[PDB]
């Protein structure tokens, strides 16, 4: 859910995306 | 009895994980729940999982903590293998795609040699779908297995820790290490192999572009690397102004709490307009806020699109210009544009990494910190009544003695008494006894075990029959008998449950003497051999004391043959108790019996001495926005689908000698189209985010309507919470979420369209293999969209009773150790921790379930696309074939965000609907018809009369007024008196218009007020309150919101209520800042300031409400001096409970019942012999 990034992640920055 | 499947489940189910898919198509049919639901694996258990780490962790100490996290670096070691083989086999399929563009060219070569390669990149691409999810599985396991044992470690550490330790940090700071800390290791164990992957992958794909184009590539890698700190950059100003945002929103909320709470009063006064203003001022100062952050947004979606065009222009534009003799061939264009897609996934996902393991250091920090504390030494107390020679102990490890030289005794079966002034250590004696204190010197043994009564009792939150019982066996006859003695049934009788209820912790609250008793009693239910009771003296009386101290403590009591010392500031039940013991500063002055102890005259005597929801939605944003937005998106897809064709084309020209003819002109036509894209990508971006404030505008100012219009029923039927819970999160959503959502769920799902367009346009028999993937692809999201969201609210719900446990837990440490029952609330802490795993695991496998299928049908669409240009090799040229495949490869993120995004729409569309709940609901009549509106006519004379009115509370129910029938003059002073749960109280509602008229009429002046307008009559009469309210604010704006006449008025008003000397000379004069519903002025000056707003108005029918109900009688004068002299020619109609009040009038009605029982004079109702003078003698006053 991050700024400029429309890229997939299956990884867990922290959840909460 | 109900195992996972996976362990029982064969090689190939375990690879595409198709043994979940069971739970994922029960969980569509009905609602999941936590019982049906898998046991944990044997390996997953937290009784199997948190010893080993224990263990290494006692182990690794003893040679003096990276180095304990070799416990799950076996498991995770298998990690580095399967992501190692993932990052070669991703760089398969761009070069198998440039042979395959070759072979397209190669007009004269073996046919099958086609059909080979688009074999072999299905292959490789299936092969990276099954090792990618393999990896993640193992990586996503070894993650929750380290959330178990940290969470396991901790718990057990948190038992044994120290007090000079725990007072170092705080009860919050602990439960947060278990919260915060230990959660970040669960995210860790994902993203930490990134840190050598992305670099290798980053390292890869620049040799790979360099081969394929060659030095000019560098031109590409530029952008794409200086994107990276504008990212940083931009996210970094979009977190000052959502904290800017928020901070304006709680300002919001806290006015909506005062507005919900004390509407009651606001509806009276006719300040319903006026405060719908004064929140729409806080709204457009939020809102401007919003406006600069949609302005910033429209910014980070525009890079987001432009960048995989800019970096293909930049890199060919740099390519073709340098030398002429530089061709551009499809094998060349198509290979680097893919190359350059597989290149930005680690550049953009670097940055979050070196973020998170930099965090992640500050957690690793705070755990070794809690872990390395020193616990007591367990072997301080011997545990062979209690004997104590030359003990001393600190509080901390180094720090001033406490207990300084004690050597005292106790017989088996005995009662000791220890007494002495505050701060003499009687307090430490008995922590030092269970071994909380650090011994210095001396010999301490206690025989058998040990109960224990703290001061500041503890009650953890379970059914109070199961908080006494503290996990014992019940026993019926011996549990009556000690309920009895502890004089607990008086108590028991009051609650409302009775016997078993909640505890004030989370439920009914108990009074400080209740929870002593309850306390008390846990320990004599328990009948252990030795008791140490730490002052249970609390309670409300001292006959209570009394009841207990006999039955249970003392020698007629229960505990008659057990050793039992006692601590008390109580001086009366001394004579009683065997021997006792004088301290003084941390020494045991004297010790001996009550008779000889006082004899000696030492220190003892000197003691004593739904598609309509997005509809409406429509409507909100407006239709020119909507529409707007729509045409300039499609305007983008188009335009974007055009230049990747023209590109296409471009590439398709023959070499005529040495060079591509014609390259400037389509160079330039290449770089016109991507402006046109760039140009409509900003567009809709800021026309969707300026249409998302218009709806946040609209739908907060026809909530916040809607509400006001609404009568006092739905403000007593709605609960409080559910109304401030929808300002709160509902509102939140639709200012942030969903217009953030909706262009991420658009873009996604046109990508995926405009992929199918570019297939189809290239192969025409790509037709057939699109209804059967687009049939699975429903299918696969219909079941994962359904069963996820059911897992996530199973697992956000099941982590709560973990931190909740672990608050209590740290509170009782000195209980939990006293009665030694630690390995209990361990298991306790253990089933808690499972019953959360075992809905997180469901949960992280579902993720992989879903991945595996929508990856599969992915590698479908780019096996057909490549393998129907094949089978057309003849009509195609080199160029559609690259586009073609190039796209199709491109297919399986999207399918990833659509399903997400499709989930994410249907949560918090839900959030729109409940904002116009109240819209269809029961209004009140209308504020102002302003066609029959009052005159300057009822101040004349104000005549009131009741024509056989009557009243209900409820809209179905008996009636609270009837036959209410009486004729009132104007300036006559009317008093209304009753008996409790008569309906005075419901005339003060009627005569404002509260409660409609349920039968009969109400006149005032000759003009009947249930046809004219709310606001018209709420103006016109003034009303003083039982407890007057004040709106946290201005006391200038306090009596005058609208602030329309002049400021010598509101003087001369305050001068005349007597309230002059406050707020006389004070900085604040008139613009006092007052909050907290009015908690800086006391009691008296709520009535002066109240009774000041009707001195203002002026109106000459005014109505009391518990006018004297516990007054301080200095106000109470005041108030009825002012009534006198101030509204001598004015109507008042009192409601009064007290006589004194009811007897200086000129006339009185009596109502005990529905109807009027009596009316007439004070002096002629106590000569008729009437209610009045048998209301007047149960008074007292005759």
């Amino acid at each position: 859910x991050f700024w400029g990034n429309l890229h997939w992640y299956y990884e867990q920055f922290d959840s909460t995306c | 009895p109900n195992p996972c499947p996976e362990s029982s489940a064969s090689f190939l189910s375990r690879i595409t994980f198709w043994w979940i898919t069971g739970m994922m198509v029960q969980g569509y049919r009905q609602p999941l729940e936590s019982t049906d639901l898998w046991s944990l694996n044997k390996e997953d258990t937290s009784e199997q999982v948190v010893p080993v780490l224990v263990k290494n962790w006692k182990k690794e100490c003893a040679k003096s903590f990276k180095v304990l996290y070799k416990t799950f670096g076996p498991y995770f070691l298998m990690s580095f293998l399967f992501k190692a083989v993932h990052d070669l086999m991703m760089f398969a399929g761009p070069e198998i795609l440039k042979l395959l563009i070759n072979f397209v060219n190669d007009k004269k070569a073996p046919e099958w040699q086609g059909y080979f390669y688009t074999a072999l990149l299905f292959i490789s691409a299936c092969l990276q779908t099954l090792v990618l999810h393999q990896y993640f599985h193992i990586c996503f396991v070894s993650g929750m297995r380290i959330k178990t044992a940290v969470i396991g470690a901790v718990y057990r550490k948190a038992l044994v820790i120290t007090n000079a330790a725990r007072k170092s940090s705080t009860v919050g700071e602990i439960v947060n290490l278990m919260s915060v800390d230990a959660q970040r290791f669960m995210d860790l164990a994902t993203y930490i192999n990134m840190i050598w992957s992305a670099p290798l992958q980053v390292i890869l794909a620049l040799y790979l572009l360099w081969l394929n184009l060659g030095p000019s590539v560098l031109a590409g890698v530029a952008v794409m690397v200086l994107m990276v700190p504008l990212n940083a950059v931009m996210a970094m100003k979009t977190k000052t102004y959502q904290v800017a945002h928020m901070k304006s929103k709680d300002n919001r909320i806290k006015l909506m709490n005062e507005i919900l709470n004390g509407i009651k009063v606001l509806k009276l006064y006719a300040w319903e307009l006026a405060f719908k203003d004064k929140v729409l001022a806080i709204r457009q100062e939020e809102l401007k806020v919003l406006k600069k952050s949609a302005y910033l947004a429209a910014v980070g979606t525009f890079t987001w699109v432009c960048t995989p065009f800019l970096v293909a222009l930049s890199t060919f534009a740099v390519y073709v210009t340098v030398d002429e003799n530089n061709i551009l061939d499809a094998q060349k264009a198509f290979v680097s544009l893919a190359l350059f897609n597989i290149l930005r996934f680690p550049l953009n996902i670097l940055p979050m990494v070196i973020s998170s393991i930099v965090q992640a250091s500050v957690s690793l920090k705070r755990l070794r910190v809690f872990l390395s504390h020193e616990d007591l030494d367990p072997d301080s107390i011997q545990r062979r009544s209690i004997t104590v020679k030359n003990a001393t102990f600190t509080w901390a490890r180094n720090d001033p003695p406490t207990l300084h030289g004690i050597t005292f005794s106790v017989p088996e079966g005995s009662l000791v008494a220890v007494v002495g002034q505050v701060g003499c250590g009687k307090s430490s004696l008995l922590s030092a006894l269970l071994a909380e204190m650090d011994k210095v010197e001396g010999h301490v043994t206690v025989k058998g075990s040990v109960a224990y009564v703290p001061q500041q009792a503890w009650i953890q939150n379970i059914s109070l029959r199961e908080n006494i019982l503290f996990g014992r066996q019940l026993q019926e006859r011996y549990y009556k008998a000690v309920v009895e003695a502890c004089a607990l049934l008086p108590d028991l009788e009051i609650l409302p449950s009775g016997d078993r209820t909640e505890i004030g912790e989370k439920g009914v609250n108990l009074s400080g003497g209740q929870k002593q008793r309850v306390s008390l009693a846990r320990a004599v239910y328990c009948d252990s051999d030795v008791y140490l009771l730490d002052d249970p003296l609390s309670a409300v009386d001292a006959h209570v004391g009394k009841h207990i101290f006999e039955n249970v403590i003392g020698p007629k009591g229960l505990l008659k043959n057990k050793t039992r010392l006692l601590v008390t500031h109580a001086i009366s039940y001394l004579p009683q108790m065997d021997v006792i013991i004088v301290m003084s500063g941390g020494k045991i002055s004297e010790m001996g019996s009550y008779q000889e102890l006082l004899a000696r005259d030492g220190a003892f005597a000197e003691f004593l001495r739904k598609l309509s929801v997005y509809w409406d939605y429509m409507k909100a944003i407006g239709l020119f926005i909507s529409f707007l937005s729509i045409f300039l998106f499609l305007c983008n897809h188009v335009a974007s689908l055009v230049s990747n064709y023209w590109l296409s084309l471009w590439t398709d020209d023959p070499i005529v000698n040495g060079t591509q003819e014609h390259t400037q002109v389509r160079l330039s036509v290449y770089g016109a189209l991507g402006i046109s894209q760039g140009i409509t990508v900003f567009g809709y971006s800021m026309a969707v985010s300026i249409g998302g404030i218009f709806a946040s505008r609209r739908l907060h100012l026809d909530l916040l309507h809607n509400v006001l219009r609404s009568p006092i029923s739905f403000f007593e039927r709605t609960p409080s919470g559910n109304l401030v819970n929808r300002f709160s999160k509902e509102l939140d959503t639709v200012d942030s979420m969903i217009p953030q959502v909706i262009k991420m769920f658009m873009g996604s799902l046109f990508n995926v369209i405009g992929a199918c367009i570019i297939i189809l346009l290239a192969t025409p028999m790509a037709a057939v293999i699109i209804p059967p993937l687009g049939l699975i692809y429903f299918f696969v999201q219909r079941f994962y969209v359904a069963s996820s969201r059911q897992l996530k609210r199973l697992e956000s719900v099941s982590r709560s009773p973990v931190y909740s446990h672990f608050n209590e837990t740290l509170l009782g440490v000195s209980v939990i150790r006293a009665f030694e029952e630690q390995e209990r609330f361990i298991r306790q802490s253990d089933l808690k921790v499972d019953e959360n795993q075992k809905a997180y695991y469901p949960s992280i496998v579902a993720n992989r379930w879903l991945a595996v299928r929508l990856e599969c049908v992915g590698n479908c669409i780019v096996l057909f696309a490549s393998l129907f240009a094949v089978i057309s090799r003849h009509s195609l040229s080199a160029g559609l074939v690259g586009l073609s495949v190039s796209y199709s490869l491109q297919v399986t993120t999207y399918l990833n965000w659509l399903v997400r995004m499709s989930s994410e729409m249907e949560t918090n569309i839900v959030a729109v609907e409940r904002l116009k709940e109240y819209s269809e609901t029961e209004k009140e009549a209308p504020w102002q018809i302003q066609d029959m509106a009052p005159p300057k006519d009822w101040p004349q004379v104000g005549r009131v009369e009741f024509r056989d009115y009557g009243l209900r509370y409820r809209e179905d129910l008996d009636l609270v007024l009837k036959h209410i029938n009486v004729t009132i003059d104007g300036g006559e002073k009317v008093g209304i008196v009753g008996r409790t749960g008569a309906g005075k109280s419901s005339l003060t509602l009627g005569l404002f218009r509260i409660k409609e008229s349920a039968e009969g009429e109400i006149i005032i002046d000759d003009i009947n007020i249930a046809k004219i307008g709310l606001h018209d009559l709420r103006f016109k009469i003034t009303i003083i309150p039982q407890d007057p309210v004040l709106f946290s604010g201005s006391l200038r704006m306090n009596l005058d919101p609208f602030s329309q006449y002049s400021d010598e008025e509101v003087w001369t008003s305050l001068e005349l209520a007597h309230l002059k000397g406050f707020v006389s000379a004070l900085p604040d004069k008139l613009n006092h800042e007052c909050a907290e519903g009015g908690e800086n002025l006391s009691v008296g000056q709520r009535q002066l300031v109240c009774l000041a707003r009707a001195l203002l108005r002026k109106t000459k029918i005014l109505v009391l409400d518990e006018a004297t109900a516990a007054v301080d009688l200095e106000t109470d004068d005041l108030i009825q001096s002012t009534i006198r002299t101030q509204f001598d020619d004015c109507t008042v109609l009192t409601i009064a409970h007290r006589l004194n009040t009811i007897m200086d009038y000129t006339r009185v009605i009596v109502l005990d019942k529905g109807e009027i029982q009596e009316w007439g004079s004070p002096s002629d109702l106590l000569q008729q012999r009437g209610l009045f003078y048998s209301m007047a003698k149960d008074s007292g006053l005759v």
